[PDB]
C-alpha cells in the first residue's frame, strides 16, 4: 500500500546511520511534498521531444533507441511521464568508432576527415578524466594538511 | 599532430593502391584494360575492395 | 517557444489534424530534421539574389524579377534581419507555375575545404 | 514601451513585405504557416530539408480529399 | 516544534483512538466505556468485560452525539489514563461527523475551553483528515468509519454542503447483520461473547471475492470455502458463504434490508450531483477508505464497481491501498503536526475577544 | 611482486587460471602506478606512503603463499583469503576471485 | 628506466613490419584481412602519441606519467607482436592461421582485455574465408 | 501476469538509465508500482525531488 511505499522510498535514498525519529519525520515531507503540484497533447510526444534533441548534438543510434522502447511500450503510459521530469536532476574506448578498415559488402564513401577530429576527442576526453584524479588526489589531502586538526579527526573535535 | 600523421595514415594507402592500376595498366586499351582492373576487387584488405568496386563500376560504362 | 515543439506547429498548420489526430507524421520529421542545426553550405546574399531571377527569367517576366529588388530594399530599409538567405532559399523551392542540368550552373560554397 | 511598439511595427511591416514576397512568385504557403517557417529560419537549420518535409506534409494532406 | 506539542483524538463508536502527532499508529485505542455501578468507574478490558454489572455506553451512535456525559466522561479519561496528561499544556484537534451543527459546535467548543481548559484548540470533520492522507485537498471522499460513514465531496477549501451524502456503515452493522442472517438460516447464535467472536472474524478473517453471485455458485458447485478457527475455548463459529454476503449491501443494498442506496450507487449519486466541470477533478482523486481492509480484496470488486460507475469517456484514476483503516488517524497525525498549520489554528485570545462562533469560520 | 608476475605471463603451462591471476596482480599494480605519478609531481610525506605498507603487506602474502598452484588448487588458495573479516583485505580479494573463477 | 620501456617498441616494430610484408597479394585474402584489422590498433596508439606531444611541449609530461599512459597498450601490443612471430615461423595461410585464431580466442579468457582484443581478430580476419 | 510485468519491468530499466536520471532500480521498480495505482506522476517529481533535498540536510 501507499502509506509503505513512502517509508520504503525514504529507506533507499538514505543509508543507515538517529534513523528512529528523522524516518517518520521524513516520511511526512513525503506526504507534505506530494500535494504541493495537486494543489496549484500525447504521452509519447514527451520522449519525442527529447529524441529531437539526442539528434541536434549527434549521436543518431540513440535517438533511435529511445524511440524503439517506447513504441513497443505503448501496447503504464503515466510511467514514463515521471521519467522525463526527473532526466535533468540526475547526475551530471573500443576498436569500432570510426572504423572503415572492416566490413565485408561496404559502399564507396571516399575520404571525410572532418570527424577525424571527432575522432580525437573520444580519446581526449578519458586521459582527462585520469589527470583529473591525479588533480583530486594532491588536493583532497592538501585540503586537510593545510588545515587546523580537527577537521579529518573527530578525537580532535572532542 | 605527430606532423599530422593521423591525418596522412588512409594516405599511403589509397596512393599505392592508385600506382598499382597505373603499372598493371599500360597501352591496355579494350577488353584488355577491363581484364587490367579485374581481380583487384576481390583484396582481402575491405579497404581495397570498396574503392576498386567504385572503379569498374566507371570503366564498364 | 523550444525548436521541437516549434515542428507540432508546422503538422497542424498544414494537415487540418490535431498533433493527437496524426502524430506519425510528426514522428517521422523529428527523425528527418534533427541531424543538423545549419546549413549544409556556406551562404552568400547574392546567388540566392541570382537564382530567384533566374527562375523569373525562365518564366519571361523581366519585370518582376527587378520588382523584386525593390522587396528587397525595404526589408533592407528596415534591416531587422540576417536571415536574409534561408527564407528566400525556402520559398524558392516551392515555387508554383500559373501557366535540365546543374553541373555546370553555380552552386554554393560546400564547406568541404571548411571546418566541420 | 513607445519605441518598442514602433519596432514591432517596423518587423510586421518587413513580415508583410515578407508576405508579398511570397505571393508574387505563387506559393502555397500563407501568412499563418509562414509565422512557422520564419521561426525555424531564426534558429537556423538546412533549408532543404524544410522544403522536403513540407513537400511531404502537402502530399499527406491530400488524404484528407 | 514551534507549535506546542499537539494531541489528536478520534472518539469512534467501539474504541476511542488517542495519540500523538506525528505517530504513524495510533498510540493508544481503548474501549469506548465509561464504567457506572449497576465500581466507580473504569476505561479497559476488565471494565468492558464486567459490562453486566458495569455500563457500557456508546457516545455516538448516528453521527452526532446520543449522550453528552458519556462523551465528555471517554475525552476526560482519554486524557486522564489512555493519556495521563494535563489539558492546559497541549493544544488538541477533537473530532466530529461531516455536517454537524453549527451551534452543538459552539457548545462544543465553550465547553472545551471553559470546561475542560486548552489553550488553543481545533476541532475538525472526518473526511478533510482521509483527504490529507490521500496527499491532495481536492476529490471525492468515499469515508467509512465505525458509526460514521459519508460519500463526501470535497472542492479546495469546504466540502459542497448540498451534495454530501450519509449512509450508515459500520462494523457494528456488520456483526448485527452476521448474527441476523445466521440466526435467520437456523444456527443458533444468542450470546454476546459469541456476538463478540464473529465481530472478530468479520474484521480480520473474513472473505470477500469479485463479486457475490460467482462465488455463490463457485459454492453451491463444492463447498471448501471454509476455513477453521480454532480457539482454545473451543467455539467454532464462522462459515465461508455467509461472511462475504454481509457486506454485499455495497453493491445490491437491499440484501441486508437496506432502503439506502448502495456504496457505488451512493457515489455515483454524489459526484453527478457536483458540477459537470469539477466532476472529472475530483473523479482524478476518488478514495477508499472502511476498517474492513484488514483483509484485502475489498478493493479489487471496489476497482471494478469504479469502473462500471462513470460512463466510458476517461480512464479510472482511483487511489485504492490495501491499508486504509486507520486513514482518519495518519490525516491528523501529520496535519495537526505541521508549523505552517498554526496559522489555521485557533488560539484563546482571539476566541475570548471575538466570541465562540468564529470558531466554524477561522478553523474548518 | 614484479618478478612473480612477468615470469608468469610468459609461461602458459601454468594455466589460463595462473595468468589471469597474473591479470588481476597486472590490475592492482596499475593503481599504484597512479599514485606514483602524483607524488613525482610533488616533487617528508612519510603518511603519503604508509598506507601502501598496509596495502604490500597483503600483496606479497597474497603472491608468496599462490606458489606452486594451479588448476581449481589456485581455486584453493584464492579461498585462503576469503577466509577474512577485514573489509579493505576482503576488497582486495574480491576482483581477483572472479578473474580466478572465469 | 628506458630499458623497461623498450619492449614495446620492438612489439611496434614487429608488428608494423607484418603489416606490410604479409599484405601482398602472394600471402592470401585472410592473411590481408588479418593485417588490415591489425592496422586499426597500430592507428589507436599514434593517435594517443600526438596528444603526448602537446602536453610535453606544455611541460606537463614526464616519465612518471608516460610509464602509466603507455600501460594499457603495452599488454596490447604483447599479443600482436606474439601472433606475427607465430604466423611467420609457420608460413601460414588459409585456415592454419584460423585455427591460430580460433585457439588463441579461447587461450586469453581470463584477461576480457585480452580476451575482446582476440575475438575482434577473429571476426574480422574470417570474413574472406 | 508475472511474466509479462516482467518484461514491463526490463523495457522500462533501460529507458531510465540512457536518461541518466537521478533514480536507481530499486526506487524505480517502487515508483512504477505506485504509478500503478493511479498516482498523478507530475506529483511524484515534486515529492522526490524535496524527499532528496530534505535528507541531503542531514549528512
Amino acid at each position: 500500500s501507499i502509506t509503505q511505499l513512502f517509508d520504503d522510498l525514504c529507506e533507499a535514498l538514505l543509508p543507515a546511520a538517529n534513523r528512529k525519529r528523522a524516518k517518520r519525520s521524513l516520511k511526512k515531507v513525503a506526504y507534505n511534498a506530494l500535494f504541493t503540484n495537486l494543489f496549484q497533447l500525447p504521452a509519447r510526444n514527451k520522449i519525442l521531444m527529447l529524441s529531437f534533441d539526442l539528434r541536434v548534438g549527434g549521436l543518431g543510434p540513440k535517438a533511435d533507441r529511445l524511440e524503439e522502447l517506447v513504441e513497443e511500450l505503448e501496447a503504464v503510459g503515466s510511467v514514463l511521464d515521471l521519467l522525463v521530469q526527473l532526466a535533468g536532476s540526475g547526475p551530471p574506448r573500443d576498436y569500432f568508432l570510426n572504423n572503415k578498415h572492416v566490413g565485408r559488402n561496404v559502399p564507396y564513401s571516399g575520404y571525410d576527415c572532418d570527424d577525424l577530429s571527432v575522432f580525437e576527442m573520444d580519446v581526449q576526453s578519458l586521459i582527462s578524466r585520469e589527470e583529473c584524479l591525479c588533480h583530486s588526489m594532491i588536493q583532497e589531502t592538501l585540503q586537510v594538511m593545510e588545515a587546523a586538526p580537527g577537521t579529518g579527526l573527530p578525537t580532535v573535535g572532542l | 599532430l605527430r606532423r599530422l600523421l593521423v591525418w596522412t595514415y588512409d594516405p599511403k594507402i589509397r596512393l599505392k593502391t592508385l600506382a598499382a592500376l597505373v603499372d598493371h595498366c599500360q597501352g591496355r586499351k579494350g577488353g584488355e584494360l577491363a581484364s587490367a582492373v579485374h581481380a583487384y576487387t576481390k583484396t582481402g584488405d575491405p579497404y581495397m575492395r570498396s574503392l576498386v568496386q567504385h572503379i569498374l563500376s566507371l570503366v564498364s560504362h | 517557444k523550444s525548436p521541437n515543439v516549434l515542428l507540432q506547429n508546422l503538422c497542424c498548420r498544414i494537415l487540418g489534424r490535431s498533433e493527437a489526430d496524426v502524430a506519425q507524421q510528426f514522428q517521422y520529421a523529428v527523425r528527418v530534421i534533427g541531424s543538423n542545426f545549419a546549413p549544409t553550405v556556406e551562404r552568400d546574399e547574392f546567388l540566392v539574389a541570382e537564382k530567384i531571377k533566374k527562375e523569373l527569367i525562365r518564366q519571361r517576366r523581366e519585370a518582376d524579377a527587378a520588382l523584386f529588388s525593390e522587396l528587397h530594399r525595404k526589408l533592407h530599409s528596415q534591416g531587422v534581419l540576417k536571415n536574409k538567405w534561408s527564407i528566400l532559399y525556402l520559398l524558392l523551392s516551392l515555387s508554383e507555375d500559373p501557366r535540365s542540368y546543374a553541373t555546370l550552373f553555380a552552386q554554393a560554397l560546400p564547406r568541404d575545404a571548411h571546418s566541420t | 514601451a513607445a519605441a518598442a511598439a514602433a519596432n514591432l511595427n517596423a518587423v510586421r511591416e518587413t513580415m508583410d513585405v515578407l508576405l508579398e514576397i511570397s505571393r508574387i512568385l505563387n506559393t502555397g504557403l500563407d501568412m499563418e504557416t509562414l509565422s512557422i517557417c520564419v521561426r525555424l529560419c531564426e534558429q537556423g537549420i538546412n533549408p532543404e530539408a524544410l522544403s522536403s518535409v513540407i513537400k511531404e506534409l502537402r502530399k499527406a494532406t491530400e488524404a484528407l480529399k | 516544534d514551534d507549535d506546542i506539542a499537539a494531541l489528536v483524538v478520534d472518539n469512534g463508536s467501539g474504541m476511542c483512538k488517542a495519540g500523538f502527532a506525528g505517530d504513524d499508529a495510533p498510540r493508544a485505542v481503548f474501549p469506548s466505556i465509561v464504567g457506572r455501578p449497576r465500581k466507580d468507574s473504569y476505561v479497559g478490558d476488565e471494565a468492558q468485560s464486567k459490562r453486566g454489572i458495569l455500563t457500557l455506553k456508546y457516545p455516538i451512535e448516528h453521527g452526532i452525539v446520543t449522550n453528552w456525559d458519556d462523551m465528555e466522561k471517554i475525552w476526560h479519561h482519554t486524557f486522564y489514563n489512555e493519556l495521563r496528561v494535563a489539558p492546559e499544556e497541549h493544544p488538541v484537534l477533537l473530532t466530529e461527523a461531516p455536517l454537524n451543527p453549527k451551534a452543538n459546535r459552539e457548545k462544543m467548543t465553550q465547553i472545551m475551553f471553559e470546561t475542560f481548559n486548552t489553550p488553543a484548540m481545533y476541532v475538525a470533520i472526518q473526511a478533510v483528515l482521509s483527504l490529507y492522507a490521500s496527499g491532495r485537498t481536492t476529490g471525492i471522499v468515499m469515508d467509512s468509519g465505525d458509526g460514521v460513514t459519508h460519500t463526501v465531496p470535497i472542492y479546495e477549501g469546504y466540502a459542497l454542503p448540498h451534495a454530501i451524502l450519509r449512509l450508515d456503515l459500520a462494523g457494528r452493522d456488520l456483526t448485527d447483520y452476521l448474527m441476523k442472517i445466521l440466526t435467520e438460516r437456523g444456527y443458533s447464535f444468542t450470546t454476546t461473547a459469541e456476538r463478540e467472536i464473529v465481530r472478530d472474524i468479520k474484521e480480520k478473517l473474513c472473505y470477500v471475492a469479485l463479486d457475490f453471485e460467482q462465488e455463490m455458485a463457485t459454492a453451491a458447485s463444492s463447498s471448501s470455502l471454509e476455513k477453521s478457527y480454532e480457539l482454545p475455548d473451543g467455539q467454532v463459529i464462522t462459515i465461508g458463504n455467509e461472511r462475504f454476503r454481509c457486506p454485499e449491501a455495497l453493491f445490491q443494498p437491499s440484501f441486508l434490508g437496506m432502503e439506502s442506496c448502495g456504496i457505488h450507487e451512493t457515489t455515483f449519486n454524489s459526484i453527478m450531483k457536483c458540477d459537470v466541470d469539477i466532476r472529472k477533478d475530483l473523479y482524478a482523486n476518488t478514495v477508499l477508505s472502511g476498517g474492513t481492509t484488514m483483509y484485502p480484496g475489498i478493493a479489487d470488486r471496489m476497482q471494478k464497481e469504479i469502473t462500471a460507475l462513470a460512463p466510458s469517456t476517461m480512464k479510472i484514476k482511483i487511489i485504492a491501498p490495501p491499508e486504509r483503516k486507520y486513514s482518519v488517524w495518519i490525516g491528523g497525525s501529520i496535519l495537526a503536526s505541521l508549523s505552517t498549520f498554526q496559522q489555521m489554528w485557533i488560539s484563546k485570545q482571539e476566541y475570548d475577544e471575538s466570541g465562540p462562533s468564529i470558531v466554524h469560520r477561522k478553523c474548518f | 611482486i614484479r618478478r612473480y608476475t612477468d615470469q608468469r605471463s610468459l609461461d602458459r603451462s601454468f594455466g589460463l587460471v595462473g595468468q589471469s591471476f597474473c591479470a588481476a596482480l597486472h590490475q592492482e599494480l596499475r593503481e599504484y602506478y597512479r599514485l606514483l605519478s602524483v607524488l613525482h609531481s610533488q616533487l617528508r610525506l612519510l603518511v603519503w606512503t604508509y598506507d601502501p605498507k598496509i596495502r604490500l603487506k597483503t600483496l606479497a602474502a597474497l603472491v608468496d603463499h599462490c606458489q606452486g598452484r594451479k588448476g581449481g588448487e589456485l581455486a584453493s588458495a584464492v579461498h585462503a583469503y576469503t577466509k577474512t573479516g577485514d573489509p579493505y583485505m576482503r576488497s582486495l580479494v574480491q576482483h581477483i576471485l572472479s578473474l580466478v573463477s572465469h | 628506466l628506458v630499458h623497461r620501456i623498450l619492449p614495446v617498441a620492438a612489439s611496434y616494430s614487429a608488428v608494423t613490419r607484418f603489416i606490410e610484408e604479409k599484405s601482398s597479394f602472394e600471402y592470401g585474402q585472410v592473411n590481408h584481412a588479418l593485417a588490415a584489422a591489425m592496422r586499426t590498433l597500430v592507428k589507436e596508439h599514434l593517435i594517443l602519441v600526438s596528444q603526448l606531444e602537446q602536453l610535453h611541449r606544455q611541460g606537463l609530461l614526464s616519465l612518471q606519467k608516460l610509464w602509466f599512459y603507455i600501460q594499457p597498450a603495452m599488454r596490447t601490443m604483447d599479443i600482436l607482436a606474439s601472433l606475427a612471430t607465430s604466423v611467420d615461423k609457420g608460413e601460414c595461410l588459409g585456415g592454419s592461421t584460423l585455427s591460430l585464431l580460433h585457439d588463441r580466442s579461447f587461450s586469453y579468457t581470463g584477461d576480457s582485455q585480452a580476451q575482446e582484443l582476440c575475438l575482434y581478430l577473429t571476426k574480422a580476419a574470417s570474413a574472406p574465408y
